[PDB]
């Protein structure tokens, strides 16, 4: 089912898929991006949750989010998990990796927008049916209105497409809970004789309270989240309820009748108050990035995935990928205030290989701090 | 005049050294008299049939437009961090 | 009574204040946040705002999440920003449609 795309349209792109089953191994799929595709396990995941609601995202912050998102993951190499159809904030997050890519002249570290798509939501599929080895599909791009039917992104380079599944109609967010759980398992070795783990964290903007049951389970797979402030649907409820504080059933209801009129069934409402409850129960794996306040996406990126390691565990192996992360983005105030603070006992050995990557990418504040701590 | 010519010294020359490199770039290779070998040349093969100023390729064409979009973005964005940290800003 | 209603009245301190136009458009929106949420109400208060060049007060709660604009909304006070030299209401006007 291995098979390339010729897209086109506005610029010859081209691009690799993959279909696959709601019953598919993970492992399998991580092993064909891995080798197969020839990615490199990449030091960073970022899985877009949402913006598929005709409810879209203001100028402003649409083009803030997509910036920053790729101006973050621009320093190391880093995955970008989107429902690679051509709509919403999807599209234009493409726009913004395709945009960093013509103008990237370091092809080193890259930044790549892999798509996890419905097989049964892609416009003339079976036009890419075909896939020939010697001659890729061809496939037109066709921008269309929200409708139920879109095609797949020219931007992304990389694509999963997952077939429908008889017993349950909700295969796509199994799939990428599955893989966002497994590349959060993976560890890729490090320098020499080292491993570290990939840092998985979920960007969700404007969510429908149908994607509940899968950000619940994203939260119980230990992956933490990060919420649009502004974003327009769940976000804002999730956001609200975290400035009030305290998250009770009635204004739990209150709130979700208040942002989706179009919501009134006791049970289904019942479920998604506990749901958000528990969501919210958890806590140390959700952050707010308000771009009026905020506006840094990498410091918040980094906080949350900090807060996460840290409410794991305290050895100083699992902070290896944060630290990296904290060296890339020059982020050495965060790493003071909190990787290296007296709660993780660091050792000489464990931060070898960061001390030279500090060296080599020159990072004297870096430097000086692993000096100070060994 | 002096001390104002000698206060942009360096623009002022630079400015002349594009202009006379740009004056015998697009002079014939020969040194008058000789150069009548080259006027003769010229116009034998216009009769019988750049460096600067070139058209590029579509997708180039497109891939430089976006670079360059994408290097005034982060100046802009350097230019508008530098104003927020800024003395005056600050107060 | 008057009190009880309260969203309709205003205190103007020269003192503190000392900008009416500011306070003027303060209170219209927030008479016109209690009453609707449609756009089409703000579109007076838009024009006075464009008018005195306090884009802070529009951005903070004219643009706010609470009331949804569209890009047809924004064409006339786009050309009123445009025609009357306000920049920073044309940047707004784009960042909102
Ligand atoms: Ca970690
Ligand atoms: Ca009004």
């Amino acid at each position: 089912r291995l098979g390339d795309i010729d897209f086109t349209g506005v610029s010859r792109t081209r691009g690799k898929f993959v279909r696959v089953t709601s019953s598919t191994d993970p492992a399998e799929i991580y092993q064909i991006l891995t080798k197969q595709w020839g990615l490199a396990p990449p030091h960073l995941v970022v899985a877009l949750m949402g913006g598929d609601e005709v409810a879209q995202l203001k100028p402003w912050l649409r083009d803030t989010l997509r910036k920053g998102l790729v101006k973050a993951a621009q320093s190391t190499g880093a995955w970008i998990l989107t429902s690679g159809l051509r709509f919403g904030i999807t599209k234009n997050l493409g726009q913004a990796v395709r945009d960093h890519s013509l103008a990237s002249t370091s092809p080193k570290v890259r930044v790549v927008a892999i798509g996890i798509a419905p097989w049964n939501m892609i416009q003339n599929r079976d036009l890419l049916l075909s896939a020939k080895p010697d001659h890729p599909a061809t496939y037109p791009t066709e921008d269309l209105p929200y409708g139920a039917v879109y095609s797949l992104d020219c931007n992304h380079s990389h694509f999963i497409l997952v077939d429908e599944d008889p017993k349950r109609p909700g295969a796509t967010g199994e799939m990428r809970v599955k893989m966002l759980k497994h590349i959060s398992l993976q560890r890729t070795g490090y320098g020499g004789t080292g491993s570290i783990e990939i840092p998985v964290l979920c960007l969700l903007v404007h969510g429908e309270p149908r994607i509940l049951q899968k950000m619940y389970k994203n939260i119980q797979n230990s992956i933490p989240w990060l919420i649009l402030a502004g974003s327009g649907g769940v976000a804002d409820i999730l956001v609200t309820l975290m400035d009030r504080g305290c998250w009770d059933a009635d204004i739990v209801q209150e709130l979700l009748i208040n942002t989706f009129p179009d919501g009134l069934h006791s049970t289904e409402i019942t479920s998604w108050t506990k749901l958000i409850q528990r969501i919210l129960d958890h806590g140390h794996l959700l952050t707010v990035h308000d771009p009026e306040q905020d506006s840094e996406l990498d410091t918040v990126i980094l906080k949350a995935l900090v807060k996460a390691c840290k409410s794991q565990s305290q050895e100083a192996q699992d902070f290896l990928d944060e630290l990296k992360l904290a060296v890339a983005w020059n982020r050495v105030d965060i790493a003071k205030s909190e990787i290296f603070s007296g709660d993780v006992q660091w050792s000489a050995q464990d931060l070898e290989e960061v001390m030279m990557e500090a060296l080599v990418n020159d990072k004297p504040d870096f430097v000086r701090l692993f000096v100070d701590n060994g | 005049t002096f001390q104002v010519v000698q206060e942009n010294a360096d623009i002022f020359w630079k400015f002349q050294r594009y202009n006379l490199i740009v004056e015998y770039h697009s002079r014939p290779a020969l040194a008058p008299p000789f150069i009548i070998i080259s006027h003769i040349t010229q116009a034998l093969l216009s009769f019988i049939k750049d460096l600067l100023e070139r058209e590029l390729p579509s997708g180039l064409d497109q891939k430089l437009m976006t670079w360059e979009t994408v290097q005034k973005e982060n100046y802009l964005a350097k230019l508008e961090h530098e104003h927020r940290e800024s003395s005056g800003e600050r107060l």
